């Protein structure tokens, strides 16, 4: 038992880390078969980062400009292109450390692993999620573009985010591995604002249920609520509404709980409508937002 | 902007 | 910016997760050059009279689906060492160390010789690790990375009652007042790791977090004073130093960063936040602040 922040094994990704410098920038690339993936920011002019047409820029580059460091190798780029965000290298090599692999690309709510990298090496790994606004609370430095948010249930990497930039606020924007941003943001330095950030309630669920089977039963009440109801109070407290596909979703945790999931909904309404009392719940005293029903299922399976 | 693209220059 | 618990890049290790069946038991081994290092309990009273019946085709030591052929076996305290006809090709450059409480590593949690997750732990001061593990898990192992070398500190064996995690260095030696049997065991007392708190005041400071600073100043007798009073580590002037880097980096000294915390302790939080927690973290270390907000790299 007990219950911890756990971000999947990163070595499958750490063995396709490499750096890509054009000119004087470098940032980190994912090194998959033969092809170098990484944000299209790293041919900016370094002076043009508020409105770079990357379109020309990429037109006015050679396969020699771009240079490509696996540890002490250096591979070369026989062509380049680009989908969206993101530049695709092509290199005479494939990646003899290339995973079984796919891209997804992620709904909010959803949480994955991120491996931060620097100048093509591993800094370390933390879980994420992505937030209803769109962004990621990440922790992330100058050179830590291109690294990539994963998950790995089996054995095959689902590649979710590659990191290209930090808004104002501190927290963090990028895209899925087809170059798409997730939000309205795009990868230029022109002022941009996160929007309104709320909790990811179904998330909040789970984790109560996570809580109750490690043993916590403290703010569990003898009420039950409608789903109008409760998001009525959730929408006063800036928490995302409450679906039935939501409420299937958390079935086997209620399920295998014995706690209705509009039950567990009347402990969540009376822990925000009075607060928390000073307690905690699974070691914080405030509510977590990041497990996702599977990811509770997985860390807590007996 | 406070807006950084995360590359490293130089 | 931003602010994370954050583990070891774990690939290293993970090539040296192993799978060790005997008999009907199940559970990891950690494949170093030509040995497999597992808990002494995947034999099961009295393992010395147990091992010694055992021939070396009792131990099922796969890789994948790869077997591997053991050519030898013994006991160091409450590990069980395999000699195999094979170094393993992927042992990282590695070394052994004993942890003090306080600090932290990353635990690489493993379920039939197969990693399935990493996260950032620490020695408790009463020697237990508030981890998460299923059954299956024990011979997981805890570890640091310094540089390019790897630090295995921790391997798991057992759950206690309340649901905290006890296990041993890689040598056999339990952490903590612990043993390896089927038996009802309590942990002690545990504290908060003020030098800790301390680090994570300071990584609040570097990401713009600062309304608990204050204009007072304390004396290590005066804060251990009141520390003590609230379960709370004392602080050393070896913890002090150790701060420094991060007190110089930020223009806070830690004297007058421990008056913040003994107010914080006497006052509490006043219904805000740190780093968006709202109860004092203890579980990282001033280096690992500095590695996590300078960027520092492995390999
Ligand atoms: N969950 C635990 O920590 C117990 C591990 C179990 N004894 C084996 O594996
Ligand atoms: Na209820
Ligand atoms: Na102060």
């Amino acid at each position: 038992s007990g219950f911890r922040k756990m971000a999947f094994p990163s070595g499958k990704v750490e063995g396709c880390m490499v750096q890509v410098t054009c000119g004087t920038t470098t940032l980190n690339g994912l090194w998959l078969d033969d092809v170098v993936y990484c944000p299209r920011a790293v041919i900016c002019t370094s002076e043009d980062m508020l409105n770079p047409n990357y379109e020309d820029l990429l037109i006015r580059k050679s396969n020699h400009n771009f240079l490509v460091q696996a540890g002490n190798v250096q591979l070369r780029v026989i062509g380049h292109s680009m989908q969206n965000c993101v530049l695709k290298l092509k290199v005479d090599t494939a990646n003899p450390k290339t995973p079984k692999y796919k891209f997804v690309r992620i709904q909010p709510g959803q949480t994955f692993s991120v491996l931060a990298c620097y100048n093509g090496s591993p800094s370390g790994v933390y879980q994420c999620a992505m937030r209803p606004n769109f962004t990621i609370k990440g922790s992330f430095l100058n050179g830590s573009a291109g690294s990539v948010g994963f998950n790995i249930d089996y054995d095959c990497v689902s590649f979710c985010y590659m990191h290209h930039m930090e808004l104002p606020t501190g927290v963090h924007a990028g895209t899925d591995l087809e170059g798409n941003f997730y939000g309205p943001f795009v990868d230029r330095q022109t002022a941009q604002a996160a929007g309104t950030d709320t909790t990811i309630t179904v998330n909040v669920l789970a984790w109560l249920y996570a809580a109750v089977i490690n043993g916590d039963r403290w703010f569990l009440n003898r009420f039950t609520t409608t789903l109008n109801d409760f998001n009525l109070v959730a929408m006063k407290y800036n928490y995302e509404p409450l679906t039935q596909d939501h409420v299937d979703i958390l079935g086997p945790l209620s399920a295998q709980t014995g706690i209705a999931v509009l039950d567990m909904c009347a402990s969540l309404k009376e822990l925000l409508q009075n607060g928390m009392n000073g307690r905690t719940i699974l070691g914080s005293a405030l509510l977590e937002d990041e497990f996702t029903p599977f990811d509770v299922v997985r860390q807590c399976s007996g | 902007t406070f807006t950084r693209l995360q590359s490293l220059e130089n």
